[PDB]
């Protein structure tokens, strides 16, 4: 039954029990129900007024923490002789929450999640030392982060006319300013994001497995607004996401084996325990061996 | 205008801060909420669900073999069958459980735990066991006459296949700590041991070896504090296809 | 302090203390009684 | 003074922010408002207006030839006449319409669409057609017996020159997405096909070939979300005379 | 929050939900009735 | 937005500032309070507790020998026995006391002090002493006839082993200062002297030398102002094992 | 000025003027009277 | 928003709409009437 | 605007218009009358 719980339950003192037909310590695991044996029925207890709060385990508190989701370094310089794969004073990122394991594991403790996302962008710069290993100071550059939704065109160069951002939301921020911050609303086409999706994204058979197309977000495009300086710099952009106004459903067994890919739940496990495919828990000599036995 | 001055901490980015921030998409209407079964609002609801302990965490056990303990008929009385370390922070049988996994995101804990064991022998198998919880202070008991001095339940196999051993919260301090010093007075919980009470007795046609499955969960007096990054997951490199997101 | 016009801009909501653990601990049609044998 | 501290995001320029700002011209009196016909307050009013589809988007059709579909008398029964892709994000017959143009400024959409066809043959021309909407999942139907299993209207030419085929909002999700993967389960709407129901029959003095004009509009259950830059316009250089503004 | 003296300095006004699509969808002198033939 | 301007002092870190600051651990529930004996809410409660003076601060006295003053039978009358400097800021008998230690965290002080002396001779020992407080202005009196002109108590040894000499707050100014110029008119308190009133007379079997223990404390009219770093503790290098905290 | 949600974030509390020096100056079962000999 | 103690620190005053153009357009002792000859 | 807890932190007080110049201009026991000779 639903109830308001703010503190851990109190204990009531209990007396000796010898009652025919009453066996509170016996249970039937087969029904799928967790044992309902109370401490007062297993041992003789005292009265305890428990004042311990439970607020820190609230789902909102558990998940509403800013966590790294994206980290991209690119060179800020004249890119006239750069390769096609190089980030030429800008980068684009297909938004996902599966690249950094600390946040991914916590999110994957649930099947469905509904939340708004607070986005914080932190920027750092360093002078390039390759050949030009001389320090002149760090420039206070202006950056543009543009949110490109599904079906919109992404910029192809630092001076692309797509950056005019007629309708796209863009934020211009300086390195010397505090990190830029914006809130993205819950934008799923369903009532909640599908943390896990046991299905295929297309009406043919070649679509990607395990990614619900309803949760597609889009692209984050970040460029340096300043034209390049005579010397080269390395710019690192870090994006943090904090869920808020959270609703969660259907908790799941936690991830045990190391993650392999951001596209699937493929698993290999460590070479040996702990967290190996054949042994999650570290081994002990035998079931009668106390690993940290206290002697004297 | 309003005269103001900036305090220390102005301009900082605290990952646990709680403020409003500018909406990037004005006038956006989120999809209407729909009822979905299995909503969870406090993580303590998850830790209250029973999950299997890895009691048989030995090199000889592979896969789900590590999730059951085999017991056979013995020819000596009062024999020890197995013990269970009670440290959640260390790598032990309780670590990969709902309670253990959720708790290892925190640093402090309090409240009672419950261990439930299901006997999975044949209907014709019979036996009695004693399950003991020894509060900390000494060595893990190795004999029944010593183990039975602590909290214990004598379990008679029968129609009800499962028994529950309550590990009551017996602690000097309000909370304990998930600290790597397993012998610290702020962390050690004690021991759980299982002895034969009479014997496992089965007829010739039944299997002479029977298995128990041990489950653990927290009672509703359980609580946790001081959120921390779980040591159960980590990465030393970027995951495969992570780079492709930037292509 | 929320002067933004869109409600989703607000700070976090940490005041929902409602619980129903029986959804996961006792999802059986026939509720079990204390002391009485389950089977 | 008032103690204060700066939050993350302070000093940023968010193009979608909504704040007051300093008036550059104090005490300026704007010209008094005057009633003007045709005021529009919500863009959904525009998408509700019928506009012509470019059904005949083929290399042989030039100019407004692409805005009509020619139908002639056939000597075989139940023949397919044309089909219409229902993807607004892709470049198809629905893209250059009021609904299509306005919607392509957004990413998500929901609600029913209506297709209206006007027969522009002579008064003496007669015929019956069947217009079918097939919910997604399979291939576009190529035969009448398959197409007629879906939503359809049988159209009899007559004094009322136009018929309406309703494309009801039949979707698993609340919204669909204008995404470049036309085969995605979050984007595909299905197909619209047109078959002869009986035949086009005209006398010798009437034109043996008659044209239909197809229109499309959204019903008042239509909605859009997640504003985006329209991919229908772009520039690779400055427009002519733009530099002269700085001279 | 608008402490400026000139009203046009204020933030945007996104609260005008009035609509009249018939200005563009049905600008005919004789209104049409549901089901009845138009002509 | 709100027009604002930054005042002088904005962004400074004042070690004595008093502001709220961002909680690093949201929703943390501190351990419930429990009654503990001996709560102290104002440091003036500590200075009101008697503590021993180091009257015998001489090279010949080692350890706790410095905490007692020996008195013997004399063959001349009205002899001086000891005096006590009354400067708390200077290094004297009052420095390592509760009142002295706590006060040396402050710069200004006011109020009365009380000196209590316990006679620790044998039951058979008898004698009378005069304890005098001389307000400042001149030299410390060296004769009884001069010392007895000031505030004094004549103490008769007996069943009540202890006598109290009140040093009343006699000051031109509201407060005095703990300044290194002991002869300043804002700091000097005067002198305390002890003379034989009659003599120490003991029988042959009793010890011919008897000890007094002097205690000092402030009355409840005592107060302190202008917190300062105590000169009683300092370090010229890092303490041992301090570096190990970073390893 | 405390707009934080957690109470421990507040500024210092310097308004507790309650005292009980007798806890340290007179922790005896039998209270002593003024003037009367203690022993 | 004026938290200064001296009144002359305040912002501008743009609310004095009083007019008397006759001081400059008709500074004659004998007021003129509409239509009637001035002389 | 003073959010500090110590009163001496407040801004200046320029509202004490009390005067008594006779303390310096006429500190005589016998007050002098207008017109009448002082001596
Ligand atoms: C990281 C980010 C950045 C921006 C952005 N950066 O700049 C701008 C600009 F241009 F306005 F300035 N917008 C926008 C949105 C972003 O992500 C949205 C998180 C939503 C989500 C879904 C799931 C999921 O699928 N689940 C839980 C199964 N997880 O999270």
């Amino acid at each position: 039954i639903e109830s308001i719980i703010k503190t851990a339950t109190d204990t009531v003192k209990s007396e000796i029990n010898a009652e025919l037909g009453v066996v509170p310590s016996l249970n039937a695991v087969e029904t799928g129900a967790t044992s309902n044996t109370e401490p007062e029925e297993a041992i003789q207890t005292r009265t305890v007024i428990n004042q311990h709060g439970v607020s820190e385990t609230l789902v909102e508190n558990f998940l509403s923490r800013a966590a790294l989701v994206s980290k991209r370094s690119f060179e800020y310089k004249d890119h006239t002789s750069s390769t096609a794969r190089a980030d030429k004073n800008f980068f684009k990122w297909t938004i996902n929450t599966r690249s950094f394991v600390q946040l991914r594991r916590k999110l994957e403790l649930f099947t469905y999640l509904r939340f708004d996302a607070e986005i914080t962008i932190l920027t750092t710069v360093a002078v390039n030392g390759s050949g030009n290993n001389t320090y002149v100071g760090l420039p206070d550059l202006t950056l543009q982060a543009m949110f490109v939704p599904t079906g919109a065109l992404t910029p192809e160069k630092q001076d692309s006319f797509h950056w005019q951002s007629g309708s796209n939301a863009s934020v211009f921020f300086k390195i010397s300013d505090p990190p830029a911050r914006i809130t993205i609303p819950f934008m799923c086409i369903n009532s909640a994001y599908s943390v896990f999706y046991d299905g295929f994204a297309g009406f043919e058979k070649n679509g990607l497995y395990g990614i619900n197309p309803a949760d597609t977000i889009g692209n984050l495009c970040v460029r340096i607004v300043n034209e390049h300086q005579p010397v080269g710099f390395t710019v690192t952009v870090r994006v943090y996401m904090k869920p808020k106004h959270i609703k969660a459903w259907a908790p799941r067994p936690p991830r045990t084996l190391p993650y392999m890919s951001i596209a699937n739940a493929n698993y290999k496990g460590k070479e040996r325990a702990p967290n190996a495919l054949s042994a999650i828990i570290g081994n002990r000599d035998s079931v009668k061996t106390m690993p940290h036995n206290i002697v004297n | 205008g309003v005269p103001t001055y900036l305090l220390p901490g102005s301009g900082q980015f605290l990952t646990t801060d709680d403020h409003s921030s500018a909406p990037a998409l004005p006038c956006f209407n989120p999809t209407p909420e729909m009822h979905i079964p299995g909503q969870v609002r406090n993580m303590l609801e998850v830790v209250q669900v029973e999950s299997m302990m890895e009691i048989n965490n030995t090199e000889s056990a592979v896969g789900m073999e590590r999730l059951k303990v085999d017991i056979s008929a013995l020819t000596d009385v009062d024999q020890l069958l197995f013990n269970i370390p009670l440290d959640i922070q260390l790598d032990g049988p309780l670590r990969n459980t709902l309670v253990g996994n959720i708790s290892r995101y925190y640093t402090h804990w309090s409240g009672s735990l419950e261990m439930t064991f299901m006997f999975c022998g044949s209907f014709m198998a019979a036996g009695k066991l004693i399950l003991c919880y020894t509060p900390p202070g000494g060595s893990c008991p190795t004999t029944r006459e010593t183990a039975m001095l602590g909290t214990h339940i004598v379990w008679d196999f029968g129609l009800q296949s499962s028994v529950t051993l309550i590990i009551p919260w017996i602690s000097g301090s309000h909370y304990r700590m998930f600290n790597n010093d397993a012998k610290s007075t702020n962390a050690n919980v004690g021991y759980v041991t299982c002895f034969m009470q009479t014997n496992l007795i089965v007829p010739s046609e039944s299997s002479d070896t029977c298995s128990l499955i041990g489950f653990i969960a927290a009672k509703d007096d359980f609580s946790l504090r001081l959120m921390r990054d779980s040591p159960d997951i980590g990465q030393l490199d970027h995951l495969h296809a992570a780079e492709a997101a930037y292509q | 302090i929320n002067f933004y016009k869109d409600s989703y801009a607000a700070s976090a909501s940490k005041q929902d203390f409602s619980q129903d653990p029986s959804k996961f601990t006792e999802p059986v049609v026939e509720g079990l009684k204390a002391g009485a044998p389950v089977l």
